[PDB]
Formats: C-alpha cells, sequence, structure tokens
C-alpha cells in the first residue's frame, strides 16, 4: 500500500479554497484526489481568467503548462473535458484546471497565457474537434493533410474509414474504404462482479 | 448574447463519417443482459448503444474472419437512456431503444421449503 | 371492385375509436354472418386514429379514416366498402 | 435552444462567409490544377467545389455552418499553401474506387447487407 | 493430411499456393504420440500429474483412478494412469 | 404498511417484511458474494460465502437466508465480513482442481471472480486435494464433477424448476458427490439450464466443450424461433459463426431458462444449409446458378400464371417481414391462396379478432390462475417454458391442473379427465366432476393446443371448448380482464401469419391445384408434387434443404433467425425482434429481399425497399408487428362465441393425442432441429 | 553441445534446415481448420 | 518483471567503471574543438522566462539556468535515496546545454554506482496477486494463484476509478502520463505528455534569423524523437 502524506492533502486543499475564493466567478468545484492532486474545475468562460491568476500571482505562480488534453465522455452533454495541468517551479506543486466544452461551443485559447498551448490546442482540435477562439494558427497537426473526422473521439472507429495503397493504373497512392483482413477482435473484459463501494 | 435555434443539433456534417455509414446504419440502445453463466450484475448497469452487425467473410489465405464495416466493434457506453438517444439524434444514426428489464422482486424464505403441505 | 379484405385498425382506449369499437361490439358479428368468407380484420393500433383499410382486387389497398365517427357512420362506411 | 453564437449570429451572416469561401476555392481551383500538375479540368474541379459546398447545403443551424467554413478555410490553406500534394487532392475525386450502385436490385445481387 | 484432416479439396484454389511449394505439415502427430506412452499402473486411488518437471510442466492436478473400467487421463498431458 | 426500515450501511432502505439480508443489500445496490443462492431457486445456505455482519451482533448472519429485521445495519464490507469471505474462499479453493485452462467456464466463473474480488491472493492448503469420479449424465452436459462446490443448485433446479427429481447428494463428509447414484442420464427438456446454473464449470455443455472462451464471444440479443413461447436468448458469435445460444432474462416469457432444443440445435444451423440459388436443369438435377437466372425462372412463370394458379404454402420459421412480402406479391397477381401448414379452424371468426388464436391470459398469467384445463396438448414438449410456468404455479402457488388428452408425463400432478374430445361437452353440460371444481375457481383458464386443432374435427373441438369457456365464465362470474380461453401454438410463424391475414390450412390449395407454388420455408408434407398439377412448378424459399428442396424447380436460399433482423410473435401476440448475429452464408439472402427482388423482376414491385419500410408495411396490415414487447390487452371473446354457436360440427370419438408423446418425439421437429448432429445424438441416446 | 549434449525426446529433428524461403520447401500459409457450414448437396436423382 | 540475472550487477560495474573514459574521449574531440564551439555557441539561446513560458521543461530549461529536476524536486522511486548534482547551465545555448547532457551522463554514473553499492535483498514485484501476476511455481501448485494468473492475464488489474498526472524526468525532459481511468481493466484516456511536443514548438522562437545549418544544430539540441511528439 502506497505511503500517503496528509501534509499535502492539507496544503493543496487549502490552496484550493484560496483559488476558489479569489476566482469565485468561475470555479465550480475544487477537489483533491486521494493521490494528493488538486483539480480546480472552472466554467469554460473562466479559462483566461483562472489561468492568468495562476500564471501571475505571487502566492500561486504556475509558470509552465505541463499539458492540455480533452477526455471525451460521450454521455456528458458537454462531450469534451479540457484538462490543463500546470506546474509551479516556485512552489513545487501542480494543479489541474479542467473545463467542459461541447462539440460546437468553442473554448477560449490560452496561447496568450502560455505559448506552450499553441501546439496542444491544435492537437485537441485535430483529435477531438473542440475549437479555440483567438488561436494564432489552428490547423491539424497530427492527422493526415486530407483526414476527415476527429480521431480520438470515442465515436470514431479505431481502424477508421480510409486506408492507403499504391494503384498502378493511376500510378499514385489512393484511399479506399477500409477493408481489414482480421477485424480487431473485441474481447469483452468487464467482469460481472464489483470490487468495492467506490 | 445567445442566439436561438430549434434545429435538433445534428452535427452529421462535422463528425466526418462516410455518407453510407450514416444513412444505412441502425444502432440499438440496450442495457446489456447477464450471460447466464455468471450471477454478477455489474455488467447490466450502464446502457450501451451498438451499431448493426455487418459482413464477416472468411479470408482465403489464412481463414481469419474479415470485416468491411468500420463501426462494427464500436460500442459506446452511456449512463442514461436520455443521453444515449441524444447521441443518435445529433450524429444522425437511426435508433431503436429497448426498455431496461430488471428482475422483478421475488419473495423467498427458508421456512417455506419445510412446508407442511406445499 | 373485388373486395378481398377489410382491415379495421381500431385503437383501444382511444377517445376517437369509441365509435369503431362500439361497432365491433354491436354489429361485427352480423357483418360476418352476412359475409361469411370475406376476412374482416379487427386489429389494434396505437397513437394512431382508426383506419378502415380495404384491400381491393389485384393488390390495391384503399383508406377510409374512422377518427371520431359515430357507430352507424362506421357501419355505413363499412357497408359502402362491400358494395 | 438558447445557444451561444460561435462566429455568426444568424444563418444570414454565416452565409456571407460561405460566399467568401466559395469564391476563394473558385479562384484557387485553377492554380492547384497547375501547381500540382493534376490531370483534371479546371471546370471539372470547380464543379467538385460546388458539389462539396452543397453536400452540406441542408445545414440550417448558424453554429454548424460557421465551423464548416473554418474547416473549409483550413483545407484551402493546405491546398494553396501547398502542404497537400496530388495524392491528397485527387482523393477528393475518388478516382480509383469503384462506384457502388444504389439500386435495390443491384445491391441484392451483390451484398448481404445493404 | 494435417493433424485435423485439413486437406484442400481437389478443386480448391488455395492449392495453387502449394503449387511449386511444400505444404508444411508434421509427421509427428500428437493423437498418436500420446497413445504410445503406456498406462501408468499407480497403486493409489488418486494420483497427481504435475506435468513432469514440476514448475517446468503443467498445472498440478489430481486424477481419480477409482473407476475400475476406465483409466484416468490428465487433461493436460493426456498421460493415462490406472490403479 | 408492511415496510420495515433496515439500514444497509446506514442507507435506511425500506423492505417488505420477509426480505432476506441479501435482498436488502440489492435495493441499496450492494451485491453480497453468493454461491448456492439463485433468485428463482430455493434458499439452501450450503456455501455460506454470503456471511455478513449485522451491527451489534455477535456472529455474522447468512445473507440469503436471514429474514431482515427492523433497524439492522448490514456492515457488508466490515473487516469481519471480509474475513468471513477471505476464509470461506480459502476452503472452496482448497479442494478445487486447478484446471481453469480446461474449465471452459474460464471467464464465466463466479468462483474465480468472486475470488479475485472478494478473496485472498494466495493459498495455505499445503495438503493434498480430492478427486471425484466423473459421470456420463448425458449427451449434452459434460459433468467433470471434481469441479463441484457442492452448492446444490442443480439438485434444486432439477427438482424445483424442472420436475426431474433425479440429481441428488450421495454420502457425507468431503466426498459428498452430487451425481445420480445409479448412472441414469438426466433426460428432460430444460436439461441444459443446469450448465448455465452451475457457477462452477463442473458440468458444462459437451457440444460447446472447447470451441471458444467467453471474452472472445460477441453477444447479440435475439429471439427463440424453435418454439412458439418466443423465449429471449443471446446468440454468442465468434468471428462470424454462432458458438452458443444461452438464455437472457425476460420476466414474462422465459425467465432465465431456454429449451434443450433451442440451445443445442445451433449446430443443426450449420449443415444441410442452402446457400446458392440452384435451378432445375434440362437433365433434371438442381444446378447452382446466379440469382438473375434463378429469379427470372420464377418471375417468368409468375407473369404467365394468373390468380389462384399461384399459391404459397409458408410455414415453420419464416419471419413476419417475408410473410407480408409474399402476400403483397401474390395479391399483385391476385391470388390470396397464401396459406400456412398448421390448420387453425377458420369457420367462425378465425384470424379476424385476434383472440381466437392467442394465449391471451399471459405466460405470466399462468401464475395468477386457479384451475388450468389443458385440452389436447403436451405442454412439456410443445411449449417447454410454458410447461415450466404451470410447473412453478403448481408449486409456489396452487394451480389445479386438468388434462383432456392422453395421460402423459407432465412434470406435475394433473387430473386426467379422459382421452375423448366429446367429454368437453360433458363439462359444458355440468355432468363431469371437474365442472364444480371450475365453479369453485375465481380465475380459471382453458388452453386448447394447436395440435388438437390439426385433426379433422378441429373446428368442432374449438367450438366445443368455446361453449364450455362461455358458461365457465358465466358460472364463475369471472371479471372481464381475466380471460379463460387461450390456445397455444407450436410453430413460430403461425401467430404472425394469421395476424397478417394469411388463412390457415392448405385446404384451399387442396381443392384447386396451383400451377405455381412458392414454398416459403415449408418442409412439411402438406402438398406433394404428385398432388400438384402436371406442371408442378414450385420454387422453395428457405434455408435448409430437407423435404421441399428436392421437389423444387427453383431454389432461392434464404436465411435463418440468427441471420436477419426479422420479427416474430409468440402465442399471446408479443411481437419480438431477432437481430443479425451472423451475416447470411453463401449467396443466400434475407427472405424479405428475395421477394422484393423477384417482384422487381416481375413488374409488380413491392413498395418497400428498406427494412424500416417493410416494417411500416407491417403496421398497415397489423398492429402488433411494429410495437415490440407489448401484449395486446383487449379481445372480443363474446362475438367469437356467437359465431361459434352458429357453427355446427361433430367431435369424433377418436381420442385427441399430442404428436410429441415422449421426449424423442420432441428433439427433432423443425428444419434446423432435424439438421442437428447434437439432436441426432440425443435421438439415438433415447433410442 | 559436445561437453553437455542436449536432451533427446524422440520427436526432435535430426536434420535441421536453413532458411527454405527462396527454395520450394518454404512455408505457404494455409488455414488448418475444416469447413464450417456444410451445404445441402442437391439430389442427383431426377425427381 | 523478473529479478536481475545472477551476475548482471557485476557487469553493470565493469562497464560503469570504464565508461567515464569513453565520455572523456568524446570530450577531447568535441567539448573544446575550435569548431564545435562555433557552430554550437550562441545558437538557439533561450531566455529563462521564455523557456518556462513555452513549457520546455528539460535540459532546455536547465541549460538556461532554471534549476528544476523533477528527480530532486519531486522524487519518484528511490531517486531520493541517491545523491547526484543537477548540471545547471548559464549562457544557455546549444553548446551550454550539450555540456549539461555530458554532465548528466557523468552524474548518472554516480547514481548507477550507488544503486550497485546499495540494492536490497527482496522481491521485485508487489505481493498482491491482485496487481502482480503470481509466480509460475505458485500458479502451477495453488488454486488461488491459478485463478489470479488466469484473471490477471485475460481480464486485468481493474484499477479503481480516478485520474492522475505523474511526471518523471525522462532523459529528454518531463515525461508525464495523464491516465484517466474508469473502474474497468482497460484505461479510458492516456494523454502522454512528450518532452518534445513543447521543444519542437520552440524551434520557431529559437531559430530566428539563422542559417540552414543552424536549424540542423537546433533540432539536435532538443533531442527530438518523433515517436514521443507524434504519439
Ligand atoms: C478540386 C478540389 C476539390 C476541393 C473542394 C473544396 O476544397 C472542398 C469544400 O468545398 S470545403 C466545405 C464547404 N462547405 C461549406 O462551406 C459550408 C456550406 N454551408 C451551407 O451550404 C449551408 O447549408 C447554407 C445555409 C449556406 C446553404 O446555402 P447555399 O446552398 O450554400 O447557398
Ligand atoms: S470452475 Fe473452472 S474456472 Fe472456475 S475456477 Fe474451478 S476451474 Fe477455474
Ligand atoms: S454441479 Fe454445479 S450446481 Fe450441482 S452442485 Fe456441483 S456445482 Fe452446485
Ligand atoms: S449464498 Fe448465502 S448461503 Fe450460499
Ligand atoms: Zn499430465
Amino acid at each position: 500500500v502506497r505511503p500517503r502524506s496528509d501534509v499535502t492533502h492539507k496544503q493543496l486543499s487549502a490552496f484550493g479554497e484560496y483559488v476558489a475564493e479569489i476566482l469565485p466567478k468561475y470555479v465550480q468545484q475544487v477537489q483533491v484526489s486521494c493521490l494528493d492532486e488538486l483539480e480546480i474545475c472552472i466554467h469554460p468562460d473562466g479559462v483566461i481568467p483562472t489561468l492568468t491568476f495562476l500564471r501571475d500571482h505571487t502566492n500561486a505562480q504556475f509558470k509552465s503548462l505541463a499539458d492540455l488534453t480533452a477526455v471525451d465522455v460521450p454521455t456528458r452533454q458537454n462531450r469534451f473535458e479540457i484538462v490543463y495541468n500546470l506546474l509551479s517551479l516556485r512552489f513545487n506543486s501542480r494543479i489541474r484546471v479542467k473545463t467542459y466544452a461541447d462539440e460546437l461551443t468553442p473554448i477560449d485559447s490560452i496561447v496568450s497565457v502560455h505559448i506552450a498551448a499553441n501546439w496542444y490546442e491544435r492537437e485537441v482540435w485535430d483529435m477531438f474537434g473542440v475549437f479555440f477562439f483567438n488561436h494564432p494558427d489552428l490547423r491539424r497537426i497530427l492527422t493526415d493533410y486530407g483526414f476527415e473526422g476527429h480521431p480520438f473521439r470515442k465515436d470514431f472507429p479505431l481502424t477508421g474509414y480510409v486506408e492507403l495503397r499504391y494503384d498502378d493504373e493511376v500510378k499514385r497512392v489512393v484511399a479506399e474504404p477500409v477493408e481489414l483482413a482480421q477485424e480487431f477482435r473485441k474481447f469483452d473484459l468487464n467482469s460481472p462482479w464489483e470490487a468495492f463501494p467506490a | 448574447q445567445l442566439i436561438t435555434v430549434d434545429e435538433k443539433l445534428d452535427i452529421t456534417t462535422l463528425t466526418g463519417v462516410p455518407e453510407e455509414h450514416i444513412k444505412t446504419r441502425k444502432v440499438r440502445i440496450f442495457v446489456p443482459a447477464r450471460n447466464n453463466m455468471q450471477s454478477g450484475v455489474n455488467n447490466t448497469k450502464k446502457w450501451k448503444m451498438e451499431f448493426d452487425t455487418r459482413e464477416r467473410w472468411e479470408n482465403p489465405l489464412m481463414g481469419w474472419a474479415s470485416t468491411a464495416d468500420p463501426l462494427s466493434n464500436m460500442v459506446l457506453t452511456f449512463s442514461a437512456k436520455e443521453d444515449a438517444i441524444a447521441f443518435a439524434e445529433k450524429n444522425g444514426w437511426s435508433y431503436d431503444v429497448e426498455e431496461k428489464k430488471v428482475p422483478k422482486p421475488k419473495s423467498k424464505s427458508y421456512g417455506a421449503n419445510f412446508s407442511w403441505n406445499k | 371492385l373485388g373486395l378481398r379484405e377489410i382491415r379495421v385498425h381500431l385503437c383501444q382506449r382511444s377517445p376517437g375509436s369509441q365509435g369503431v369499437r362500439d361497432f365491433i361490439v354491436q354489429r361485427y358479428v352480423e357483418l360476418k354472418k352476412a359475409h361469411p368468407n370475406l376476412p374482416i380484420l379487427i386489429r389494434e393500433c396505437s397513437e394512431v386514429q382508426p383506419k378502415l383499410w380495404a384491400r381491393y382486387a389485384f393488390g390495391q389497398e384503399k383508406t377510409v379514416s374512422l377518427n371520431n365517427l359515430s357507430a352507424d357512420e362506421v357501419t355505413r362506411a363499412m357497408q359502402n366498402v362491400l358494395s | 435552444t438558447s445557444v451561444k453564437p460561435i462566429f455568426s449570429r444568424d444563418l444570414n451572416e454565416a452565409k456571407r462567409r460561405v460566399r467568401e469561401l466559395y469564391r476563394a476555392w473558385y479562384r484557387e481551383v485553377p492554380n492547384t490544377v497547375h501547381l500540382m500538375q493534376l490531370d483534371i479540368t479546371v471546370k471539372q474541379g470547380r464543379d467538385k467545389v460546388r458539389e462539396m459546398f452543397m453536400k452540406n447545403a441542408h445545414v440550417t443551424d448558424p453554429r454548424v455552418v460557421d465551423l464548416l467554413v473554418i474547416k473549409g478555410k483550413m483545407e484551402l490553406q493546405e491546398t494553396i499553401k501547398v502542404w497537400k500534394q496530388r495524392t491528397h487532392v485527387m482523393r477528393f475525386f475518388h478516382e480509383t474506387e469503384t462506384p457502388r450502385p444504389k439500386d435495390f436490385l443491384s445491391k441484392f445481387y451483390m451484398g448481404h447487407d445493404p | 493430411i494435417t493433424h485435423t484432416g485439413q486437406v484442400y479439396d481437389e478443386k480448391d484454389y488455395r492449392r495453387v499456393r502449394f503449387v511449386d511449394r511444400q505444404k508444411e505439415v508434421n509427421e509427428n502427430f500428437a493423437i498418436d504420440l500420446i497413445a504410445q506412452q503406456p498406462v501408468n499402473e499407480v497403486e493409489h486411488r488418486i494420483i497427481a500429474c504435475d506435468g513432469g518437471g514440476g514448475a517446468l510442466g503443467h498445472p498440478k492436478v489430481y486424477i481419480n483412478l477409482d473407476k475400475e473400467t476406465k483409466t484416468g487421463t490428465c487433461g493436460y498431458c493426456g498421460l493415462q494412469f490406472k490403479q | 404498511s408492511n415496510l420495515i426500515e433496515v439500514f444497509v450501511d446506514g442507507q435506511s432502505v425500506m423492505v417488505e417484511p420477509g426480505t432476506t439480508v441479501l435482498q436488502a443489500c440489492e435495493k441499496v445496490g450492494m451485491q453480497i458474494p453468493r454461491f448456492c443462492y439463485h433468485e428463482r431457486l430455493s434458499v439452501a445456505g450450503n456455501c455460506r460465502m454470503c456471511l455478513v455482519e449485522i451491527e451489534k451482533a455477535p456472529k455474522v448472519v447468512a445473507a440469503c437466508a436471514m429474514p431482515v429485521m427492523k433497524g439492522w445495519n448490514i456492515l457488508t464490507n466490515s473487516e469481519k465480513s471480509k474475513k468471513a469471505r477471505e476464509g470461506v474462499m480459502e476452503f472452496l479453493l482448497a479442494n478445487h482442481p486447478l484446471d481453469c485452462p480446461i474449465c471452459d467456464q474460464g471467464g464465466e466463473c463466479d468462483l474465480q471472480d468472486q475470488s479475485m474480488m472478494f478473496g485472498s491472493d494466495r493459498s495455505r492448503f499445503l495438503e493434498g486435494k480430492r478427486a471425484v469420479e466423473d459421470k456420463n449424465i448425458g449427451p449434452l452436459v459434460k459433468t467433470i464433477m471434481t469441479r463441484c462446490i457442492q452448492c446444490t443448485r442443480c439438485i434444486r433446479f432439477a427438482s424445483e424448476i424442472a420436475g426431474v427429481d433425479d440429481l441428488g447428494t450421495t454420502g457425507r463428509g468431503n466426498d459428498m458427490q452430487v451425481g445420480t447414484y445409479i448412472e441414469k442420464m438426466f433426460m428432460s427438456e430444460l436439461s441444459g439450464n443446469v450448465i448455465d446454473i452451475c457457477p462452477v464449470g463442473a458440468l458444462t455443455s459437451k457440444p460447446y466443450a472447447f470451441t471458444a472462451r467467453p471474452w472472445e464471444t460477441r453477444k447479440t440479443e435475439s429471439i427463440d424461433v424453435m418454439d412458439a413461447v418466443g423465449s429471449n436468448i443471446v446468440v454468442s458469435t465468434r468471428t462470424g459463426e454462432v458458438m452458443r445460444i444461452l438464455p437472457r432474462m425476460h420476466e414474462d416469457i422465459n425467465e432465465e431458462w431456454i429449451s434443450d432444443k433451442t440451445r443445442f440445435a445451433y449446430d443443426g444451423l450449420k449443415r444441410q444449409r442452402l446457400t446458392e440459388p440452384m435451378v432445375r436443369n434440362e437433365k433434371g438435377l438442381l444446378t447452382y446458378t446466379s440469382w438473375e437466372d434463378a429469379l427470372s425462372r420464377v418471375a417468368g412463370m409468375l407473369q404467365n400464371f394468373e390468380g389462384n394458379a399461384v399459391a404459397a404454402i409458408a410455414g415453420g420459421l419464416v419471419d413476419a417481414e417475408a410473410l407480408v412480402a409474399l402476400k403483397d406479391l401474390l395479391n399483385k397477381v391476385d391470388s390470396d391462396n397464401l396459406c400456412t401448414e398448421e390448420i387453425f379452424p377458420t369457420e367462425g371468426a378465425g384470424t379476424d379478432l385476434r383472440s381466437n388464436y392467442l394465449l391471451n391470459t399471459t405466460i405470466a398469467g399462468v401464475e395468477e390462475a386457479d384451475v388450468v384445463l389443458l385440452v389436447g396438448t403436451n405442454p412439456r414438449f410443445e411449449a417447454p417454458l410454458f410447461n415450466a410456468r404451470i410447473r412453478k404455479s403448481w408449486l409456489h402457488n396452487d394451480l389445479k391442473v386438468a388434462l383432456i388428452g392422453s395421460p402423459v408425463d407432465l412434470t406435475y400432478r394433473y387430473d386426467h379427465l379422459g382421452d375423448s374430445p366429446k367429454i368437453l361437452q360433458d363439462i359444458a353440460s355440468g355432468r363431469h366432476s371437474f365442472c364444480e371444481v371450475l365453479k369453485d375457481a375465481k380465475k380459471p383458464m382453458v388452453v386448447l393446443g394447436s395440435s388438437a386443432l390439426q385433426r379433422d374435427d378441429g373446428a368442432a373441438i374449438l367450438v366445443a371448448v368455446s361453449n364450455m369457456v362461455q358458461k365457465i365464465r358465466v358460472t364463475t362470474g369471472v371479471a372481464a380482464e381475466w380471460k379463460v380461453m387461450n390456445i397455444l401454438h407450436r410453430i413460430a410463424s403461425q401467430v404472425a401469419a394469421l395476424d397478417l391475414g394469411y388463412k390457415p390450412g392448405v385446404e384451399a390449395i387442396r381443392k384447386n391445384p396451383p400451377k405455381m407454388l412458392f414454398l416459403l420455408g415449408a418442409d412439411g408434407g402438406c402438398i406433394t408434387r404428385q398432388d400438384l398439377p402436371k406442371d408442378c412448378f414450385i420454387v422453395y424459399q428457405g434455408h435448409h434443404g430437407d423435404v421441399g428442396a428436392p421437389m423444387a424447380d427453383v431454389i432461392l436460399p434464404g436465411a435463418a433467425y440468427t441471420e436477419k433482423s426479422a420479427t416474430y410473435v409468440n402465442t399471446e401476440g408479443r411481437a419480438q425482434q431477432t437481430k443479425v448475429a451472423v451475416t447470411p452464408p453463401g449467396l443466400a439472402r434475407e427472405d424479405w429481399k428475395i421477394i422484393r427482388a423477384l417482384s422487381e423482376i416481375a413488374g409488380i414491385t413491392l413498395p418497400y425497399d428498406t427494412l424500416d419500410q417493410v416494417r411500416n408495411r407491417l403496421e398497415e396490415v397489423s398492429p402488433n408487428l411494429v410495437r415490440y414487447d407489448d401484449i395486446e390487452e383487449t379481445n372480443y371473446f363474446q362475438q367469437a362465441s356467437e359465431l361459434a354457436k352458429l357453427v355446427n360440427q361433430e367431435v369424433l370419438a377418436d381420442p385427441l393425442v399430442p404428436p410429441q408423446l415422449t421426449i424423442k418425439d420432441f428433439y427433432m421437429t423443425d428444419s434446423i432441429s432435424r439438421a442437428s448432429q447434437t439432436m441426432a445424438k440425443c435421438v439415438k441416446a433415447v433410442t | 553441445p559436445t561437453t553437455n549434449p542436449p536432451t533427446a525426446r524422440k520427436f526432435i529433428w535430426t536434420n535441421h534446415k536453413f532458411n527454405v524461403s527462396a527454395t520450394p520447401e518454404q512455408y505457404v500459409p494455409y488455414s488448418t481448420t475444416r469447413k464450417k457450414i456444410h451445404e445441402w448437396v442437391p439430389p442427383s436423382t431426377p425427381y | 518483471h523478473q529479478d536481475l540475472p545472477l551476475g548482471l550487477l557485476d557487469d553493470i560495474y565493469e562497464f560503469s567503471k570504464n565508461f567515464s573514459l569513453r565520455i572523456d574521449e568524446v570530450e577531447e574531440m568535441l567539448t573544446n574543438n575550435r569548431i564545435w564551439r562555433n557552430r554550437t555557441v550562441d545558437i538557439g539561446v533561450v531566455t529563462a522566462e521564455d523557456a518556462l513560458n513555452y513549457g520546455f521543461s528539460g535540459v532546455m530549461l536547465r541549460g538556461s539556468g532554471i534549476q528544476w529536476d523533477l528527480r530532486k524536486t519531486q522524487p519518484y522511486d528511490v531517486y531520493d535515496q541517491v545523491e547526484f548534482d543537477v548540471p545547471i547551465g548559464s549562457r544557455g545555448d546549444c553548446y551550454d546545454r550539450y555540456l549539461c547532457r555530458v554532465e548528466e551522463m557523468r552524474q548518472s554514473l554516480r547514481i548507477i554506482e550507488q544503486c550497485l553499492n546499495k540494492m536490497p535483498p527482496g522481491e521485485i514485484k508487489v505481493d498482491d496477486a491482485k496487481v502482480s501476476p503470481p509466480k509460475r511455481a505458485e500458479m502451477k501448485t495453488s488454486m488461488e494463484s491459478l485463478i489470479h494468473h488466469f484473471k490477471l492475464y485475460t481480464e486485468g488489474y481493474q484499477v479503481p476509478p480516478g485520474a492522475t498526472y505523474t511526471a518523471i524526468e525522462a532523459p529528454k525532459g518531463e515525461f508525464g502520463v495523464y491516465l484517466v481511468s474508469d473502474g474497468s481493466s482497460r484505461p479510458y484516456r492516456c494523454k502522454i505528455k512528450a518532452p518534445g511536443f513543447a521543444h519542437l514548438a520552440g524551434l520557431d522562437k529559437m531559430s530566428k534569423g539563422h542559417m540552414l545549418a543552424d536549424v540542423v544544430a537546433i533540432i539536435g539540441t532538443q533531442d527530438i524523437v518523433f515517436g514521443e511528439i507524434d504519439r
């Protein structure tokens, strides 16, 4: 069983309250995991304001953006859950600010607050389809130039719909609808028995 | 200020799905039953919507099963019937929801088995 | 017009169908006795107004709505169908 | 209802943007067919542009339209700032794939699941 | 031919694959190789087949050789034992 | 009232007095690890793996068997109730033979998982294990019983759900082995359920011995077509061939059980199966040819022949969607000679009111009945999961069962009124003894089997029963929604066919012979080619070549219910949807399309081109077809009787006898069944 | 191998082969499973 | 997965005992080459504030003089029990960072030495058959071990529902996995933070007014492995 120090779960908890108090217009929920990690949750409109306070506040300097990601809970009305993980080299602590964005309700861009996000925001658009206003140059980064569809969405087939082969007749690479020679065997793995109350 | 739209969010135009697999694919929203083999009920809790099954022809060289349908192995899991129906409407897939069927309460008591006249 | 079948798609416990069902209760037997071969189908729709579907010869089907119609109007409409 | 506007307050304003993009593509088709040495006819290509711009003619919601041009603009950028080579462009024409008939009898004769 | 009677029909075309090539098969077939090993005449009702070699063998299992008529066969090795 | 409040970890759930501790946890949502407790099987307490800790109590209690009491707090996850599981699982595993990579209940084990979730990580049993001699209990269940955790659910099911009362415990100590003392096979329908109900893989299925492993199996939920109870089932398919059919729970129709026929005849589904469309060659043998050629063979003959020269003898497992596509086609050439092989009497109101031909007291209404008058059918072998219904309601409730048929093994105590159709008149007169028994019944139900109707005096038998139901209803003064008269079928496509207005019986085709006949899945001998006109131009539309294929000028292969999204309806009219588990084989195609295509090749072209459309079609001809899982409440018995009174017929003295007299009769009936190697092995085992 | 020879098990090969890929001894992959859906062969006797 | 072979530690010593000289040699060829310096010195200088802003998080930060080694600031495993010196740099430029990478090669030999000197006797996997697969002798003689072996390999750990971002100090820089997890045995999301997605982005702000050869030098000073960036 991992060793857990409650010093952190107390320090981080307090900070959470501090952030919440300072930014009550946007903070909806602020929780600390059992793993000693804080996760302020903000209304999408608070993207710019909450980050800026953390990047430039003496009692909470969160200078670098570790990551910007978007889990996709299809059930959730607001499908995407943009999560921004930040690090404070001054206070040696990380916080995560997570917002919610639906497919056609764009989030603001923080390239202003952290220029690290210039690329990750393009990554989130390419994979999940969330759009970021005021982004300097939003354009697909990881997917092919002509790719249609946002791949990491839970509703996108793994194999996808198009695959490439070289055709002599046309002497050029050519998409064709995917035809797989051994479909992905979809093993069902969930057991019908729960583990604990959680 | 917000604008008004009565149009059912249909975003079929943004999802990026080939036309054939949006108009010929029927998905069923169902709560999975329990394989009678096991008596655990933790897999009969969340609703799932599953796309209609398609061709699985044998492969000539190795005899492996081969499928031409991309949306086959995809089964999305939705916590409530209302949310799953919403996914079908905005993605434009046809849906045919099946009501959850939960075991009816059954009265049991060890005494009965020793009944004077059963 | 060769009549092959008549389908009375009444809808149970529906306000409008009252007339249709009343017809069934009071005159259905009679109609059948009269036309003892013709198949008169009593079926039960839902969330739809009643319809007296009639199938004429060579696969032609015709429709007469029975929504909110009195018992004899249903009787008259049925009688008009098997002329 | 009660939705927030992405970039266009109403289908009207949005349509303005579509007009601009159409023009953009229309003016660009010829250049691409020359800078990529594509074996297509400018007229032919320009019809394709029309095809696509109408494939999505049915959309009534302003927000969906706005994203559609954002995406459309992005595609143009990949074809005028050339990062998309012929293989990419010609794919639009679906040149190699064999067309599938939509006639019921046709499908019956060929596929188990139509 | 193969362990499971896998023999392409006289008309199947996968036989083209074997044209100008060897269809890989193994002369040593298990169904037969196990038979050769004789039944072990143990003197205890229940004996265990660890698989030979302990950890380097198969999961340990106990076999009931009580049935006088038949002989116990390890679901793993196929080795047979009789009392 | 009657609502104690018990706390499950302080959640103040409220339960009727009588609920067990395990049941209290269920409504909160917690699940007590359990073995030997099945919802529809008596509580036995054998495993003691469910020990929980009611608060402030010295010892832990048996969940499944402890009537909850007011105030109790269950403490299901209390340190104690975990030692009470960490220490039981120690024992079950200690004598267990670790052949989990042999036990085909590998991922389907309620003992590994309950061990991986509620038990310990290691073992301390340094001692030796035990071994129990196996048993050849039958040709369907492989009892590798060294696996048995002596949980006695088999001995219960084999006594309580099925009335076999054969399996039993033998001996005491650690060599209590739960196997038949003498080696007598467990031969009964409902037999295969033991597999599904033994959580251990001691006894499992012998055909599905080692063909698969459960994580791989893709599971598609569909409907039983072998019998007319329409039991819900899950078809487990791997890489495109069905591997197993196991039950899925439907409270009203099959509550977690399925028949021996509809779970071991999935093998029959894979051989003797038609795939390519052959046509009769000049030489006189069926030659495989492309659809285009085979379809126009049929279309050309269809255009040449006028109405009443074209007929269809459908029957067996054909779906409602094909049945409306075959009627819409033959009416577009004006023959309404569409018919079914099973003759349902149609001289009074038949097919017109939808209660003359339905078991309208629901399968779940057998539970609230009082006296059942089984007349002329063997439910045990015609509707096995309805025989079970009368089994449960004769045990847990008090149904008084009476049979007017052959004295036959019914798995319960019935009263054999006699083997004569005319004694039905005896009760109507009030002459026979059971006349009062019914008089004493507040909620009675008659059930006239379809096989009695299949005799020549079937019209008279239905009329005679309707008279008795009439005065039974009058004397009892039973309430209107309680419905005494119901008739059960034994053919899946009979209620759907009668629903779409198909007229039962091939009597009409018998009087005027059609130049053309579409045998839509008919393997019955109702008409033969000698009987047909000289031309004898008939085209088989079906899946397995059995009786209709070798006497067929054209073969248009179709699919089976594992291979199409068709609809079926059981006996009380509950329409249900089969889902495509596997794509249809060869060039074979869905039944509805073959007929839509033949129509397009003929020039009368059915209006429906996509399933959803064929369905919308079903809606116009009939209601049940489109609304699924929905029994139709109202019926018009009173006007049915009036026409029955007009009909005058003689019930011949010949006793009415069910065709399935004993279980060998049952195993092979339909096409898929007949084509079953497993069913064939079962047949020879009986013989 | 000379010093401590290997265990012989009366199935192990005595002539081991090199890459047979370009030579006609090469593995040609094939499905070893038998047919799955047997078909109804027509009746050869004219009706 | 499995304990070290019986004898590896000794060889990870012989090598370590000598590798230094090998690093020393490279040095006599490049650290002071009259020419390495030129093509590397004062090329791609990144300010300290800008390095934190663009999320560089690696030698790239350390080279600019920011002192941050996640291995000292947020210890993971037993990197806390060892003693090493982070090689911080000044006048951050391609040459300085290089010197830093040669210095961590040196400092890692100091950490390796210790690990060989102080590695404890014990087991190499958690004893919870729940999470770690049972030993093969145990699964072949004990029923609870087979069941745990079968379930672990076929189904899985069944991690409790939650989400975590854990970052180590991978050689390139901060490598982090944000692993959201439902109670299921298979994960729900696993964004891999790649030290490299951030570094490449900086190529623009580093190579400004630079020659074609300069771009080649800067891609090298970011240790870009396209696997981590592309994921
Ligand atoms: S039953 Fe079969 S699977 Fe479950 S544990 Fe015993 S052996 Fe392993
Ligand atoms: S056989 Fe299956 S059910 Fe019957 S006792 Fe042994 S385990 Fe319990
Ligand atoms: S379930 Fe409680 S005794 Fe077996
Ligand atoms: Zn062995």
